[PDB]
C-alpha cells in the first residue's frame, strides 16, 4: 500500500531519518547493522 | 507582503567590507586577510604529512585566481589548521575516513590573502599599451585593466604615427595613472578590470 | 573601391544603433573564407575592416559583436599574409585582447595548435604568444592545458613530431618559469613511442636511403554517414618508422641540450636548473618504466660534459641505491644501474670510478659485522637481496674498468686483490646468487687479472643447484648498445663498445 | 560573516556533548568481529592507494593480506567510533582493543 | 561523444582538486601595504625552499610592485 | 514547524501538472515495431482537453448549449487527470492504461523491484557439479567465468610485478587483464591488441601522467579473477543466510559447470541434480 | 556492493538550498567561460533586477542557458552518490505533486 | 573508488510543489503533438528539446547532447485549478 | 547450374525470376532444394 | 536436435498489398562475404556450419533499395538439414515468400546431461 | 564487427567505433568514451497500447531510424519504371 502511506507521509510533512535499512538502500546510504554501525578514522600525525 | 522575500536578496549580493579610499593617495585599498572555513579530502598517499596533502591539493589549485565566496584574487595564504574530529592543541589529530573511498575528509581553517576591488575603486596601475580605441595597464604589475573610449573623456585625443595618448593640457600621459574602477569582469579565466577616467 | 568599400562597412556597424545587424553575418563571413575557396576578401578590403575596427571599440561589446571577432580568430593561414596587412594583423590582437582580456581564452586555442607547423614557418607565433606572457600574468596557468591538449598523436608522421618538439623546446628558453610542464610533457610522451621498439627486437633496420623525403608540398564530405561501414580493418603498423621518430625526436632533444649545457649557462644562468629538473624527472618517470632502453641516454648525455655535472649525478644515483626510505626494487635497479653507468661511460674522470667503488666495498665492509650470521637462521637468501645487487654491480665495473685499479707497481687499489678472495668465500655465496653471465666473464677475468680463482666454486654448482622478478633485473642492462641508427653518431664519443 | 561562526560554534559544541572521554566509557575492551572486517577493508584500501606501510611486506603482494600483517603487529594508525544509539560515541583506537 | 569528453576534460574539478564548500567565517579585515610585503617575502621562501611555479613568479611581480618599478 | 509556513488550501489543488523529463518518457518497443509511451498517452488527452476548454471559453465569451459542454468539460478535465494519476480511479477497455500509482504496487512496480531488488553486474550463474578434489570453502570456477569477471586492482609497487604479466597475457590466456584504467578516467581495452602493443602498455603502468589533478591517483588493471579471490555463491531461494556464503575461487580446465564440495550441500540445501548457484563477484 | 556500486550508482547534483535533484542544470557558458551546475528554482531570472548605493549583480551569479535566458543564483550545488532510481522516483513524485527535499548536512 | 564523494544525504523532507514551479520550469507544453510528419519534436509539444536531447539533437537547455543531459522537467498550465486525486479524500474532510 | 527437387515427383527442376514456384510436371507447391558439390569440414570425433 | 524455422517475408503485407521484399540478392552494391554461407538464389546451401550472427537467407526489398539479411540467432551452433520452398496458393504469379529451413543440433553427452 | 560514427577523442584516435564485451562502444585503437550505456529494454498484453509507431531504433543505442518517406521518393514510380512493354508504341510502332 505504498501510495496509502505516501499520501500520509505528506499530510503529516514527515522529515524521514534514514536509519531504518530499507531507508538507506533506497536512498543510496550505507547500511548500519553490522559494519556499518561505526565510523573508522584515521590518525595523522602532524599538527 | 512583498519585503520578506525581497530582503533576503539584497544581503545575498550587499558585498560585507566595502573598498576604502585609504592614507589620502586617493588610491583605495583592496588587499584584505579573510579567514575561511574549508571542507577538503585528505589522500591516502598524503596520510603521513596532512598538512602537505592539503597544501598541494586544495591551497595551491586555488591561488592567484578569482575565487566566487570571497570575491576577489585569492594572493596567498596563511596559517592552515586541520580541524580534529576528536574534541579533546596536539600534533596527532585524526579525520574520517568515508565509508566507500579509502579518502579521508575534514575541515580546515586558513586565511586567504585575497584581492577584493569593487565598483566606486581607485587604482594605479602601469599603463602596458595603449592606441586609439582603450588604454592597457598592467595593475600591481599582475592584473588588467581596459579603459574603454567611452569612459575617457572627449577633450583627450589620440596622436598617431600606436603613439603616445594625448590629454587636455597636451601631456603624453605616462604609465603611473590614476583610474576609477568600474565593472570588474569575471568571464574568462582571465579576470579583468574595467575603469573610467570620466567622473 | 576604397572609399566605397570604407563605408560599407561603417553602415554594418553602425547597424548596433539601428539594431537590426545587417552585414556582420556577411562581411565578416567573407573574411571567413578558406583559403582554397578563392571568392574571399583580398588583403587591401581586410586593411580596411581592419582598422576600422582597430580604431572604434566601444561598439562590438555585445553577443551580437561575437561572430566578427570569430571571424578574425579563425581566419585560416594568417601567418602567411604579406607584411602590410601582416604587420596590421599583429597589432589587432595585441589591442583586440588588451581592450577585452576575454579572448585570450580563445586564442591561443589557435595559437599553440600551430605549434606542428616548422620553426621558420611559425617564427610570428612566439612573437605574439610570449607578448601575452609579459602582458597577461595570469595565462600560465591555462597555456599548460593547450600544451597537452594540442601535443600531436602517436602515430603522426615525424613532419608533427619531430616540428612540435623544436617549438616546444623553443618555448622554454623565453619561460623558464613554465620550465618543468614543458619535459614532463616530452619524457613522458616518449616512452609512448620508445617502449614500442624494444619488444619488437629481432631483426635489424635496413638502411634504406629514403629518410629525407621531401620539401615543402604546398570536399566538403559532411553527409549522413554513421552506419555500418564494416569489415576494413588492415591492421597493420610499422616498426621503421618507430626507430627514425626516436631518430627525429630524441636527437632534437639532445642537440638542443647541447645548447643548455655549457658552462655560460651553468654558471650565471639556467643551466643548473635544466640539470636538475630532468635528474628529478630522471627517478619519478622513467625509473619506473620497465626495459626501457634509449632514453636513460638523455641523462647519460647531459651528465658527462662537465665534471660538475657528473659529479652532481652520482651521488643522486647513489642515494637511491642505499637509503633506507625507498623501494627496494627501486633500489636493486639504481644499483643496477649504478654499475652500467660507470663502466659504460667514456668521458669520466679515473677518480670518478675509485670513489663509486670504494664506497660500495666500504658497503660491503660495513656489511661485514651486521649481517653476516644471519643466514644460517631460519629464513632464505632472498633476505640479502640488496646485498647480492650491489655485489653484482661490484663485479660489472672490474669487468670493463680494470687497468684504473692497477695503480703505478702492478698492485691493485684498496685491497681488491684481497676483497673478492674474502666475497667468495662468504657464507653468502654471490657467485651463484648473482646473474650468471656477470659472474661468468668475472671468472675468467679474475684469471687474467690474478684477483680471484672462482671457478672451482661455480664449477660447485651440480647438484647444488618472488625470484623471477630478481633474475630479470639482473638481465637488464641499461647501457646496452643503441639500436638507433642516427642517435649513435653523436653517442659515438660518450658511450664506450664492447672492446 | 558571523552566521557561519555562529553555526560552526553550534556543530561543534553539539559535537562535544557527544565525546565520551577515555575515562568514562563503557564499552568492551575487544574487537568486535566488524571492526575486524572493516579495520582490514579500509586499511587494505589505503595500501591500494599507496599509503605508507608500516611493516615489512615480504613478497606479499595481496592488499588485504598486507593489512592482516599490520594488524598482528598493531600498526594500523586507524580509529574506531563506537556509536552509542542516541547518538554519542567513544573512540577506541585499534592498538588498544583486544583482537579475537 | 568526443567534444562532450573535452568539456568533462576542461574544468576536472574534483573533489581532489577543489574542496566541497568554502565559507568566510568573519568579515575581511585589510592590511596595510606594510603588511603584504612582510607576507609575500615569508610566503614565497616558504614554497621555494612542480607545480606552484605559474604562482609564484606573479608574486614576485607582486612583490617587487610594492617597492621597485617595472 | 521551524519555517512557520503557512498550511494554504492550494496545496490541495493542481494549478499545473509537471512534466518528466524525456528520457523518462521514451518510445515503447517490441522488435522493430516501436510504439507511443504509455505516459504521452494519458498527457496528451489532457492538453487537447485544456485546448478545449480554453478554445470554448472564447466561445461562451461571446454569450444554453456552450454552458453544458463548458461544465461537461470540466468534468473530463478534472477526469483525465485522474487518469493520468490513477487507473482505477478512473472510468477503460477492459484494463485500462496505468497511471503513475499504479506502477508501483505489487511484487513488480518500483518499490521493490528496483529497489529492494535490482540486478548486479560481476555476477554469474551455472549448474554445479560435485568435486571432492577441492576444498571446502571453495567453488571450482570454469575458464569461461573466468575469462569474463574482472577485478579492478590499482598498480603499485608491490604488484607491478603480478600486473604486467597481467597486461602482456590479455583477455584470452587465463591470468591476464581486460582493460587498464588511465589517471583521468578513462579506459583502454585490450581485446583486439596484440603482443606488441600489450607489452608495450605494461610497462608504462607506474609512469606519472603529466597532470597534476590526477598526482595522487593511479591506474587501475581489471586482472582476471585469479585463484586468490572470492565469491559470494548463491543457491536461489535465500531462506536464510547460509544459502549466501563466500568461497574463495580455484580456477579449474577444462570445465563447464560451477563445482561445489560435498561438505557444502546441506548448507545451501542443494541436491546434485541441475541446480543453478549465482556467482556474485 | 551488491545493490549500488554494481547496479546503478550514479553521482548526481543536488542542490543545498532546495534540496532537489531534479531542480539543477550545467549552464551553457558564455563563449568565454567554462560551465558550471547551477540549479533552477532557487535562480531568479536576470530581468529581476530590481531595486551600497546600488545593487548590482557580481557577474559570477549570473549563467546562461540555451535557450537563451540569464539567470541570477542557483549556485551552492554539491555532488552525491545515489542510486538512479532515485532520480527517477523523484521525477514520478513530482507528476503527484510530491516533492522530496534532500538534507546534505556538508554545507 | 578513486572518485570520493563528500556531501552526502543525511536526512529527506516530504513536502508539497506549490505552483510556483514556473519558476523552475517554464518551457511549457501546449500542444498535444507529439512528433511532425518527417520526424522532428515539434516546439511546445511532449518532446520538445528544451526537455532533455532526443533524437540525436542537442538539449535546448543543458547544450548537451543525447547522453549527457540529465533531462529537464517542464509544466501544463491548466487554466482551472482542478483538485488532486490523492489528497482528495482528505479534504472532503475538510470540506 | 542450381536446381532443386520437387517434393512429390522427385524430378530435378532449376527454377527462375518470374516463374510459378511449382514443379513443372506434377504441379506441386512444396519443393525442396537439393544440394551441390561444395567442401564442409569435420574432426572425426 | 533438429529444428525448423519458417521465414516469412509476407507477415508485414495485406493480401491488397504489392510485394515489397524479395528472395535472392541485389545489385548496384556488394553486400561483403555472405556468399560463403548462401546461395545465389538467396538461401543457403544444405549442409553449411552457422553460429550466432550468420546470415540464414538474403532478401532486398524496394523500399529500401537495400540488401538485408535474417540471422541465425541461436546459442547453440547448426547444420541446415533441410530447406523448403512453400509457394502460393492463391495466385499463379508471384515470389516466393515462405521458406522453412531445418537446423541440426549435434548433442554428445556432455557433463551435466541427465541418464 | 565496426560501426563507423564519429571521430574519438584522446587525440589520438580519428577512427570508427566498435562495441566491447556486451556493454559499451570503444575505438579499435583500444580508447573508449564516456555515456555508451545501450540503453535495451526488457520484455514483460502489457497495457492496451499498440498503434503511433514511427521509428525503428536502428544503430545500437537510443533511437531516430525508419524516417518516415526517405527512399519513397521513387518507389511509387517505380512499377510504372522497371516493367517494360507498356503498348504506348504509337509512331515507333510504325518503325517497329
Amino acid at each position: 500500500t505504498t501510495c496509502q502511506f505516501l499520501t500520509k507521509a505528506v499530510l503529516d510533512n514527515e522529515r524521514e531519518q534514514l536509519d531504518s535499512p530499507s531507508a538507506r538502500i533506497v536512498v543510496g546510504k550505507l547500511n548500519n547493522v553490522g559494519t556499518g554501525s561505526f565510523d573508522v578514522l584515521a590518525k595523522v600525525p602532524n599538527a | 507582503n512583498e519585503n520578506r522575500e525581497t530582503a533576503r536578496f539584497i544581503k545575498k549580493h550587499k558585498k560585507q567590507v566595502t573598498n576604502p579610499i585609504d592614507e589620502k593617495n586617493g588610491t583605495s585599498n583592496c588587499i584584505v586577510r579573510v579567514p575561511i572555513a574549508l571542507y577538503v579530502s585528505l589522500a591516502p598517499m598524503y596520510l603521513e604529512n596532512p598538512l602537505q596533502g592539503v597544501m598541494k591539493q586544495h591551497l595551491n589549485p586555488l591561488v592567484m585566481k578569482y575565487n566566487n565566496k570571497v570575491g576577489g584574487v585569492v594572493l596567498g595564504y596563511e596559517g592552515l589548521k586541520i580541524l580534529d574530529a576528536d574534541p579533546l592543541d596536539t600534533s596527532e589529530k585524526l579525520i574520517k575516513i568515508t565509508p566507500d573511498t579509502p579518502f579521508g575528509f575534514t575541515w580546515c581553517h586558513v586565511n586567504l590573502y585575497v584581492w577584493q576591488p569593487q565598483v566606486g575603486d581607485v587604482l594605479e596601475g602601469y599603463i602596458f599599451i595603449q592606441s586609439a580605441s582603450h588604454i592597457g595597464l598592467l595593475i600591481h604589475d599582475a592584473f588588467n585593466a581596459s579603459i574603454k573610449k567611452n569612459n575617457i573623456p572627449v577633450d583627450w585625443t589620440f596622436v598617431h604615427n600606436l603613439g603616445h595618448w594625448v590629454d587636455s593640457n597636451g601631456e603624453p600621459i605616462d604609465g603611473k595613472l590614476r583610474f576609477t574602477v568600474r565593472n570588474v569582469h569575471t568571464t574568462g579565466r582571465v579576470v579583468s578590470v574595467d575603469g573610467t577616467l570620466i567622473s | 573601391s576604397a572609399a566605397m568599400y570604407s563605408r560599407f562597412v561603417k553602415s554594418a556597424l553602425d547597424d548596433l544603433d539601428k539594431n537590426d545587424s545587417t552585414q556582420i553575418g556577411i562581411i565578416a563571413n567573407q573574411v571567413a573564407l578558406p583559403s582554397k575557396n578563392p571568392e574571399r576578401i583580398n588583403d587591401k578590403n581586410l586593411n580596411i575592416l581592419l582598422d576600422i575596427l582597430s580604431s572604434n571599440i566601444n561598439r562590438i561589446e555585445s553577443s551580437r559583436g561575437t561572430f566578427l571577432i570569430q571571424s578574425i580568430i579563425n581566419f585560416e593561414k594568417w601567418w602567411e599574409l604579406p607584411p602590410h596587412t601582416l604587420s596590421k594583423y599583429i597589432y589587432f590582437i595585441k589591442i583586440l585582447c588588451s581592450s577585452i582580456p576575454k579572448w585570450w581564452q580563445d586564442v591561443s586555442m589557435i595559437l599553440v595548435s600551430c605549434f606542428i607547423l616548422p620553426i621558420k614557418q611559425t617564427v610570428c607565433h612566439h612573437d605574439m604568444l610570449k607578448y601575452f606572457l609579459r602582458m597577461i600574468p595570469s595565462s600560465m596557468g591555462f597555456i599548460d592545458t593547450y600544451l597537452a591538449k594540442f601535443f600531436p598523436n602517436k602515430n603522426d608522421t615525424r613532419r608533427k613530431l619531430v616540428n612540435y618538439t623544436s617549438n616546444l623546446l623553443k618555448l622554454r628558453g623565453y619561460c623558464s618559469e613554465l620550465g618543468f610542464q614543458i619535459w614532463s610533457l616530452l619524457i613522458e610522451k616518449i616512452i609512448s613511442i620508445d617502449v614500442e621498439l624494444q619488444n619488437e627486437l629481432d631483426e635489424l633496420d635496413d638502411d634504406v636511403d629514403d629518410d629525407d623525403l621531401e620539401e615543402v608540398d604546398l570536399m566538403d564530405i559532411i553527409e549522413g554517414m554513421d552506419g555500418t561501414e564494416e569489415y576494413n580493418v588492415e591492421l597493420t603498423q610499422g616498426i621503421k618508422e618507430l626507430s627514425t621518430k626516436l631518430d627525429s625526436i630524441l636527437t632534437l632533444v639532445s642537440t638542443h641540450v647541447e645548447e643548455q649545457v655549457t658552462p655560460e649557462s651553468l654558471e650565471s644562468g639556467e643551466g643548473v636548473g635544466v640539470f636538475n629538473t630532468l635528474t628529478t624527472l630522471f627517478k619519478t618517470h622513467v625509473l619506473p618504466t620497465y626495459y626501457t632502453r634509449s632514453i636513460q641516454y638523455i641523462m647519460f648525455h647531459v651528465s658527462q660534459q662537465q665534471l660538475e655535472l657528473m659529479d652532481s649525478f652520482l651521488v643522486t644515483l647513489i642515494d637511491i641505491s642505499f637509503a633506507v626510505n625507498e623501494a627496494a626494487e627501486k633500489k636493486i635497479k639504481s644499483l643496477q644501474y649504478l654499475g652500467s653507468y660507470i663502466a659504460r661511460a667514456k668521458k669520466l674522470s679515473r677518480t670518478q670510478i675509485i670513489f663509486v667503488a670504494s664506497y660500495l666495498t666500504s658497503w660491503l665492509n660495513r656489511y661485514v659485522i651486521e649481517r653476516e650470521e644471519e643466514v644460517d637462521q631460519r629464513g632464505g637468501m632472498e633476505r640479502f637481496k640488496h646485498f647480492y645487487a650491489a655485489f653484482q654491480a661490484l663485479c660489472y665495473i672490474f669487468c670493463f674498468r680494470h687497468n684504473i685499479f692497477r695503480d703505478t707497481d702492478g698492485n691493485w687499489e684498496c685491497e681488491l686483490d684481497k676483497f673478492f678472495q674474502r666475497m667468495v668465500i662468504s657464507k653468502f655465496n654471490p657467485l651463484k646468487f648473482c646473474n650468471e653471465n656477470v659472474m661468468l666473464m668475472f671468472a675468467r677475468i679474475a684469471q687474467q687479472e690474478s684477483v680471484a680463482y672462482c671457478f672451482s666454486i661455480i664449477e660447485n654448482n651440480n647438484n647444488e643447484r618472488t625470484r623471477q622478478q630478481f633474475i630479470d633485473l639482473q638481465s637488464y642492462f641499461p647501457y646496452d648498445p643503441l639500436f638507433l641508427k642516427n642517435y649513435k653518431i653523436l653517442m659515438k664519443e660518450y658511450y664506450i663498445e664492447w672492446s | 560573516p558571523e552566521d557561519f561562526q555562529q553555526h560552526e560554534q553550534i556543530r561543534r559544541k553539539t559535537l562535544k556533548e557527544k565525546a565520551i572521554p577515555k575515562d568514562q566509557r563503557a564499552t568492551t575492551p575487544y574487537m568486535t568481529k566488524y571492526e575486524r572486517a572493516r579495520i582490514l577493508g579500509t586499511r587494505a584500501l589505503q595500501i591500494s592507494m599507496n599509503a605508507p606501510v608500516f611493516v615489512d611486506l615480504e613478497g606479499e603482494t595481496d592488499p588485504l593480506r598486507i593489512a592482516m600483517k599490520e594488524l598482528a603487529e598493531k600498526k594500523i594508525p586507524l580509529v574506531i567510533r563506537r556509536y552509542l544509539p542516541d547518538g554519542s560515541f567513544e573512540d577506541w583506537s585499534v592498538e588498544e582493543l583486544i583482537v579475537d | 561523444m568526443m567534444k562532450g569528453s573535452r568539456r568533462t576534460g576542461n574544468n576536472t574539478a574534483t573533489t581532489l582538486n577543489t574542496p566541497v564548500v568554502i565559507h568566510a567565517t568573519q568579515l575581511p579585515q585589510h592590511v596595510s601595504t606594510d603588511e603584504v610585503l612582510q607576507f609575500l617575502e615569508s610566503f614565497i621562501d616558504e614554497k621555494e625552499n612542480t607545480n606552484l611555479s605559474s604562482s609564484i613568479s606573479q608574486l614576485k611581480r607582486i612583490q617587487r610592485d610594492f617597492k621597485g618599478l617595472p | 514547524n521551524l519555517s512557520r509556513k503557512l498550511v494554504k488550501a492550494d496545496s490541495f489543488f493542481m494549478d499545473v501538472l509537471v512534466v518528466p523529463p524525456t528520457r523518462f518518457r521514451l518510445p515503447s518497443k517490441l522488435g522493430e515495431e516501436v510504439h507511443e509511451n504509455s505516459q504521452n498517452q494519458l498527457l496528451s488527452k489532457v492538453l487537447t482537453t485544456s485546448l478545449l476548454i480554453r478554445d470554448l471559453n472564447d466561445d461562451l465569451s461571446k454569450l444554453r448549449v456552450i454552458f453544458s459542454r463548458l461544465m461537461n468539460a470540466f468534468v473530463t478535465i478534472q477526469n483525465d487527470v485522474n487518469a493520468f494519476i490513477d487507473s482505477t480511479k478512473a472510468q477503460s477497455g477492459k484494463v485500462p492504461i496505468p497511471g503513475v500509482k499504479q506502477a508501483l504496487e505489487k511484487k513488480e512496480g518500483l518499490f521493490r523491484k528496483h529497489m529492494m531488488g535490482k540486478r548486479v553486474n560481476y555476477a554469474a550463474r551455472s549448474v554445479i557439479s560435485p568435486d571432492p578434489n577441492i576444498e571446502t570453502n571453495e567453488i571450482g570456477v570454469p575458464p569461461v567465468f573466468a575469462v569474463k569477471l574482472t577485478y579492478p586492482e590499482p598498480v603499485t609497487a608491490y604488484n607491478i610485478a603480478e600486473l604486467r604479466q597481467a597486461v602482456i597475457n590479455g583477455p584470452d590466456k587465463w591470468p591476464g587483464a581486460t582493460q587498464i584504467q588511465n589517471e583521468d578516467g578513462s579506459l583502454v581495452s585490450l581485446i583486439g591488441m596484440s603482443v606488441e602493443q600489450r607489452k608495450a602498455l605494461a610497462n608504462q603502468l607506474l609512469t606519472p601522467s603529466s597532470n597534476v589533478s590526477t598526482h595522487t591517483l593511479n591506474k587501475k588493471v581489471y586482472r582476471h579473477i585469479k585463484n586468490r579471490d572470492v565469491v559470494l555463491m548463491n543457491r536461489q531461494p535465500t531462506l536464510h543466510k547460509a544459502s549466501m556464503m563466500g568461497h574463495k575461487v580455484r580456477v579449474l580446465p577444462n570445465e563447464k559447470t560451477l563445482r561445489l564440495h560435498y561438505a557444502n550441500t546441506g548448507a545451501y540445501n542443494a541436491d546434485f541434480d541441475g541446480d543453478e548457484m549465482n556467482m556474485h563477484f | 556492493d551488491r545493490l549500488l556500486n554494481s547496479s546503478d550508482y550514479t553521482q548526481a547534483s543536488v542542490c543545498r538550498e532546495c534540496g532537489s535533484i531534479l531542480t539543477t542544470q550545467q549552464s551553457v557558458p558564455r563563449i568565454g567561460s567554462i560551465s558550471t551546475v547551477c540549479c533552477r528554482r532557487c535562480s531568479m531570472r536576470f530581468e529581476d533586477a530590481k531595486k551600497g548605493e546600488k545593487i548590482f549583480i557580481d557577474d559570477s551569479q549570473i549563467w546562461e542557458d540555451g535557450q537563451g535566458n540569464k539567470f541570477v543564483g542557483g549556485n551552492e550545488t554539491t555532488t552525491v552518490a545515489i542510486p538512479f532510481v532515485l532520480k527517477y522516483l523523484d521525477s514520478e513524485l513530482s507528476a503527484m505533486g510530491i516533492r522530496l527535499r534532500y538534507n546534505v548536512e556538508p554545507k | 573508488i578513486s572518485k570520493p564523494v563528500g556531501s552526502e544525504i543525511t536526512s529527506v523532507d516530504f513536502g508539497i510543489l506549490t505552483a510556483k514551479i514556473r519558476n523552475l520550469s517554464a518551457k511549457q507544453i501546449t500542444n498535444p503533438t507529439v512528433l511532425d510528419n518527417l520526424g522532428h519534436p515539434v516546439s511546445g509539444g511532449l518532446y520538445d528539446l528544451a526537455l532533455g536531447a532526443f533524437l540525436r539533437n542537442l538539449c535546448s537547455t543543458c547544450g548537451l547532447d543525447e547522453k549527457f543531459c540529465p533531462g529537464h522537467q517542464g509544466h501544463i498550465e491548466l487554466p482551472v485549478p482542478c483538485y488532486n486525486p490523492l489528497f482528495f479524500n482528505q479534504l472532503y474532510i475538510y470540506l | 547450374t542450381l536446381k532443386y527437387i520437387c517434393a512429390e515427383c522427385s524430378s530435378k527442376l532449376s527454377l527462375s525470376r518470374t516463374d510459378a514456384v511449382r514443379c513443372k510436371d506434377c504441379g506441386h507447391r512444396i519443393l525442396l532444394k537439393a544440394r551441390t558439390k561444395r567442401l564442409v569440414q569435420f574432426e572425426a570425433r | 536436435m533438429y529444428k525448423t524455422e519458417k521465414v516469412d517475408l509476407a507477415l508485414n503485407r495485406n493480401r491488397g498489398d504489392p510485394i515489397t521484399q524479395h528472395f535472392g540478392f541485389g545489385n548496384d552494391e556488394w553486400p561483403k562475404e555472405w556468399l560463403e554461407k548462401l546461395d545465389e538464389d538467396g538461401l543457403p546451401y544444405i549442409g553449411t556450419y552457422v553460429e550466432e550472427g550468420d546470415p540464414i537467407c538474403a532478401y532486398f526489398d524496394d523500399t529500401l533499395n537495400k540488401t538485408k539479411i535474417k540471422t541465425y540467432h541461436s546459442s547453440e551452433p547448426a547444420y541446415i538439414e533441410e530447406v523448403n520452398l512453400i509457394g502460393d496458393e492463391s495466385n499463379k504469379f508471384q515470389e516466393l515468400q515462405t521458406v522453412s529451413i531445418k537446423y541440426r543440433i549435434r548433442r554428445t553427452p556432455q557433463i551435466g546431461d541427465k541418464f | 564487427t565496426f560501426i563507423r560514427g564519429p571521430i574519438c577523442g584522446t587525440d589520438n584516435c580519428p577512427s570508427r567505433l566498435w562495441r566491447i564485451i556486451d556493454g559499451r562502444r570503444t575505438c579499435q585503437y583500444g580508447h573508449v568514451m564516456e555515456g555508451d550505456v545501450e540503453f535495451n529494454d526488457d520484455e514483460d498484453g502489457a497495457g492496451v497500447i499498440t498503434r503511433r509507431l514511427n521509428l525503428t531504433t536502428n544503430a545500437t543505442g537510443s533511437f531516430q531510424s525508419s524516417q518516415l518517406t526517405n527512399s519513397q521518393l521513387l518507389q511509387q514510380q517505380q512499377r510504372q519504371s522497371h516493367k517494360k512493354f507498356k503498348k504506348l508504341i504509337g509512331h515507333e510502332a510504325k518503325l517497329l
